[PDB]
């Protein structure tokens, strides 16, 4: 149940 | 009376502009939107009631002195406590947030920016539009959840290659502790593959271009402080094979100035942080105008530019 | 072609401002908010090459062809699976709504209405204080999360008493999913006992006029459609002050559409109370007093002014 | 930990 934009996450 | 619209986190660009506005001779009252409705009281009138007023302990603020607006940092009621129901809390927050918007947008005098204006340029399929019809050049842009059309377009800029971003402002706090941010990021040949979570959330997809300079470009008024950085991880003047950097000024074309002196006036903008880049060619690519976009770092490190003056001095002499 | 920005589940409305648009010989699209992004494709280009395409099954839209856009209903990608993770969901809420906006803000045409216009006068403290300054009489208004000045409100208008309004659309789910809802309430002697909670969030107070009939007031560029109700609905003839008063609130404004309330008292003074934007209007025209609205609606979509 | 429009809440 994922979106696209989850791949994309870094950390700050 | 300027009233300065933050919050109580906000960094060290308030005190910059309040000792300068109150060294002109003239005062300021910081409203720290977080501290809303938890500390500071504000009592809004419609009618012939009595005066609008903003309490904040011993501070107090009627709003019949206010002169100028500085709408700076937006953050309405974060300071609701963390054990209140999730429902009964996001609800809160967009009453608190219909509440101040309503004030500000009531209050005359000088706006910095005002809100229509803010939410206008907020825009930024209309910033890239209406930059690309002034003349400056802009990166092909798409913002899409359909996978056919990015695949189509990751691969005819497949040489420079992509990138992707959100237009939203967010972080996901996982697991048990970190916050997670979206940067601006490179799509891989894996990332292609795995198209399908866009049915769930678009995403904006922009050419990537090589550049030499990026642009750091704050505007107040007609006030244009440009600043500039060499980003070049392979930098081909300096190459040698036998064998840091800062923000420094830098001259614009006087085209480009005019332009984005143009791009502000559209919009109804008095400030704007506007981001550029110039390739090796000298080529200058309008990226992003932000309408409430920092300053501070151009100010307290190189090359100390002086801003927060430039900010002071609008709120208090209007025009 | 005309833009019809809605959602699946909006009411009788759109199909016949639709076959109004297209008896009168021209096209129209239906965008359904919340169908996007799981059904309907969205590709919006910036830059040299294109404008845009919304793709929906069989239908197409070029936005090279929209001539105008009836900014009607927003519910940008509710259809989401509840199944989704909550963090992630809120999230691609706030991105589908700042996708669309920018789609429908960089549209030419014309707009029924401009977000800009909208988002404007969204703002209900500005509101009646743009209707007093044309000289249309307001209900004296608090907003605040301060008890010491909501007592004295109180007191103030003691006789006739006040009631306390959100100015946030909202519902709460309580646990058997059942819908709550604030209505405009009274506020009695022992809820002023207990105003410790603004703390935690503000409302709005409003005196309690006292009134013979409540109006409800739906504009279509300059015409002014006028129902009645004794608190079924019947029309009614405003004085042309206070039509022409409306029309500057409008034209200030810079909206074509409009749903404006009011209230009579029984003196015959009309006291302004809110304009809705987006109102609904369907009411007034399926029911009585049958007025005309969706035809005057496609008529200003197609011939633009 | 209650907000103030909780004594308001109707039934739609």
């Amino acid at each position: 149940a994922l979106p696209f934009f989850a791949r994309f996450l870094s950390v700050s | 009376t300027v009233l300065i619209v933050t919050f109580s986190r906000d960094n060290e660009s308030i005190p910059l502009v309040i000792k300068a506005i109150e060294a002109m001779g003239k005062k300021a009252f910081r409203f720290d939107t977080d501290r809303f409705p938890t500390e500071v009281k504000v009592d809004l009138y419609s009618g012939g009631q009595k005066g609008g007023i903003i309490t904040d302990g011993d501070q107090k603020l009627e709003l019949k002195e206010v002169s100028a607006v500085w709408y700076r940092r937006m953050r309405y009621g974060l300071k609701l406590p963390d054990g209140m129901d999730s429902q009964f809390r996001e609800a809160s927050l967009k009453e608190c947030r219909l509440s101040i918007r309503g004030m500000i947008a009531s209050l005359s005098g000088f706006h910095l920016d005002p809100i229509a204006k803010v939410d206008h340029a907020n825009h930024k399929q209309l910033q890239l539009q209406v930059a690309r019809q002034l003349g400056l050049l802009i990166p092909g842009t798409l913002t899409s959840n359909n996978p056919e059309a990015v695949k189509q377009f990751a691969q005819e800029f497949e040489a420079t290659g992509i990138v992707t971003k959100m237009l939203s402002q967010f972080a996901i706090y996982g697991d048990k502790q970190e916050e997670m941010v979206v940067f601006t990021s490179p799509v891989t040949k894996e990332d292609l593959d795995n198209l399908e979570g866009l049915q769930f959330c678009p995403m904006t997809f922009q050419e990537n271009i090589p550049k030499a300079l990026e642009l750091r470009i704050t505007i107040v008024g007609e006030q244009i402080f440009t600043a500039a950085i060499n980003s070049q991880q392979l930098d081909g003047a300096i190459y040698d094979w036998r064998k840091h950097q800062q923000w420094q000024p830098y001259d614009l074309p006087k085209t480009i100035e005019k332009q984005l002196l143009e791009l502000m006036k559209y919009f109804g903008l008095n400030y704007g942080a506007i981001d550029m880049i110039v390739t090796p060619d000298e080529r200058y690519i309008f990226l992003e105008i932000n309408p409430v976009g920092e300053f501070f770092w151009l100010e307290l490190y190189p090359p100390y530019f002086p801003i927060s003056q430039a900010i002071a001095e609008i709120l208090v002499n209007s025009a």
